[PDB]
């Protein structure tokens, strides 16, 4: 799962019991204390207000745990520790296909494929948080001319193509900026960022289009997000983060654990290293390291493949900043791959403790509407369903 | 208040921009004071209405 | 008090070094007339050892040692004020409160702050009262008398 | 204790000098491992 459901003392019960959880937390907490002069344990355990770090000063009236430079770190460590325990009990299956939503994708790769050290994971994730704060213009009050909004196309007869249409029209019409940021659920969840007036005009449209609306149905504005990220406005700051990734993500890694198991955001379809796949990336995200590899695929000599996967993996993570996260396609893709590979019993488990109910509830409603085919499916959450995860009952 | 008025006099003279002064009753002979004082010095910076 | 602010700094997790200026008494052992300052503050050298011993105190607290020389206040030293000129005749310096305050701030400058972060800084703010050959058995007592 | 035996000596009026051997710890500051002796006994110079 992604950010925003994080709670004070999340997964702190597991830390007191599991040994694997302690090693994940302590190795992470020690590094952060020595390098950046602060502890993630304290932040998670009791939520502070202001914090001063090495070069930076973070102040929030509510909590620092809800600040992204921290929140992402907390969320990543919580999940990484929970999977480690699941791995210690051997409950992790050898053929498990894994994916993540936004910041959760970094944890996904960390847990299943071990693509970075525990301290290495919290470096990228922390810096990615600090990178998300300085990207967009602000006022004296820290105001934004933009915002984000959550759409539900349902309750009326409207489709994904109908939503895309209406948004594209009002985007061109007013001359303002309106972008569909997140494709989450087929007929259920969509996120949209751009000019506030554009968000308002879009809110207005469905209220007019839907015949039954007296209450401004189907539209939820997002508090706290001032950045129209995952739109066409963010593509500038990738190159610096793309280098930062290559520093913290070296070339000795497991290709197979990622391939076919991992579903990027920028790329809705499963990771595989092929001339076909690398091209799909370039099309969505034009890039210098990628376009050359596509130009000559005749580099076939066996020294390449791991080195190829290592850059492709980083390209997906670096430009994940820019490209919209497709959760719809991620879910639907799983159906596509199963159907071609057989439909027999599947178990869907979400990890990260209290973040687990979200994308499961996202899956649950998705398992209903397109998936009506009557399939045996199990939706399991680390927070809620733990008795089922460890099979103890 | 004779001690309290003095620090007000001292502040209104030598205070620059960004300057904030804090005056408190304190006893360094009391361990309770020390613990209670820094527990006050280190908590939040928040005012709940 | 040092331990208290060390806990807060560690619990709330700051790497910021609190600079504690230790109000050392000037030049212990070469004055017999003070009766209070000279003896009490000599264990500050032993306190600098505690920080040099305890490992985790470095990030929370830095020890800046300042030896505060002869400094003229009105209330306590109202007897000592007349012989301030007399002691100053030995080629030694006695300080006004504003002068000594300035000496204490200079330890709080960025240059000397970083110096304290690398290692404990012992500063002699005394006016040369150390090599003083003036007999305190007389020139202090008589002054007080 | 020193003051106590000083009173007795003065009250009962003896000029006899009580020799108090002060159990000083060896060479303060050049050992960091004792942890007790080295620091405590350095004030015996102040007691002199």
């Amino acid at each position: 799962p992604g950010q925003g459901i994080q709670h004070k003392g999340m997964g702190m019960e597991v830390r007191a019991r599991s040994k694997a959880a302690r090693k994940v937390w302590d190795s992470a907490d020690k590094f952060t204390r020595e390098t950046l002069g602060f502890s993630v344990l304290h932040v998670v355990r009791d939520n502070p207000t202001s914090l001063i770090a090495s070069g930076v000063h973070y102040h929030h009236p509510d909590g620092v745990l809800f600040l992204t430079q921290f929140t992402q770190v907390a969320m990543a460590t919580v999940a990484a520790a929970q999977v480690a325990e699941m791995r210690e009990q051997g409950a992790f299956v050898e053929g498990a296909i894994a994916c993540g939503h936004s910041v959760g994708e970094y944890t996904a790769l960390a847990c299943v494929s071990g693509v970075y050290e525990l301290e290495a994971l919290l470096e990228v994730v922390f810096h990615r948080g600090s990178k998300m704060h300085d990207i967009v213009p602000r006022d004296e009050l820290g105001r934004s001319n933009y915002r984000l909004a959550a759409i539900r196309p349902s309750q009326i007869d409207l489709d994904d193509a109908d939503v895309k249409d209406f948004v594209a029209e009002i985007s061109e019409r007013t001359g303002e900026f309106l972008e569909i940021v997140n494709f989450n659920l087929r007929g259920s969840q969509y996120a949209i960022a751009g000019t506030v007036a554009g968000l308002e005009a879009l809110e207005e449209e469905i209220e007019r289009r839907r015949q039954i609306t007296g209450g401004k149905r189907s539209f939820i504005l997002v508090p706290g997000i001032d950045v129209p990220f995952h739109s066409s406005v963010l593509r500038v700051g990738v190159a610096d983060f793309r280098r930062s990734l290559e520093r913290v993500m070296p070339r000795d890694k497991d290709p197979e654990l990622i391939i076919g198991r991992y579903i990027p955001n920028l790329v809705p379809r499963p990771f595989t290293l092929d001339r076909d796949f690398i091209q799909e990336i370039r099309d969505l995200v034009p890039a210098e390291p990628l376009d050359e590899v596509l130009a000559d695929y005749d580099t076939w000599r066996n020294e390449k493949p791991k080195e190829l996967c290592r850059k492709v993996v980083i390209e997906l993570l670096a430009w994940q900043f820019a490209s919209p996260v497709r959760w719809i396609e991620t879910q639907d893709l799983l159906f596509i791959e199963e159907a071609a590979g057989g439909l027999g019993v599947e178990r869907f488990v979400e990890i990260g403790v209290k973040s687990a109910p979200t994308v499961a509830g996202l899956a649950t409603n998705t398992l209903k509407l397109p998936e009506y085919s009557h399939s045996t499916v199990e939706v399991l959450n680390s927070e809620r369903d733990a008795a089922v995860l460890f099979a103890t009952d | 208040d004779d001690r309290l008025a003095f620090y007000k006099q001292l502040y209104r003279d030598h205070a620059r921009f960004d300057a904030t002064l804090w005056v408190v009753p304190a006893n360094m002979a009391s361990y309770s004071d020390i613990d209670k004082l820094v527990e006050w010095v280190g908590t939040e910076q928040t005012e709940s209405l | 008090l040092i331990s208290g602010l060390s806990k807060i700094g560690a619990e709330r997790d700051i790497a910021s070094r609190l600079h504690v200026v230790l109000p050392g008494s000037p030049n212990r052992g070469m004055f017999g007339g003070d009766g209070a300052y000279g003896e009490a503050k000599s264990a500050l050298d032993a306190l600098e050892n505690r920080w040099s011993a305890e490992k985790s105190w470095a990030e929370r607290v830095s020890l800046a040692h300042a030896l505060i020389g002869w400094t003229k206040g009105t209330g306590l030293m109202g007897q000592n004020d007349a012989i301030v000129s007399a002691v100053e005749e030995a080629g030694v310096t006695t300080y006004t409160t504003d002068e000594m305050a300035a000496m204490l701030l200079d330890l709080c400058t960025v240059e000397t702050k970083v110096a304290a972060a690398g290692a404990p800084v012992k500063v002699d703010l005394t006016g040369g009262l150390g090599d003083i050959k003036i007999d305190m058995a007389e020139l202090a007592a008589k002054a007080r008398e």
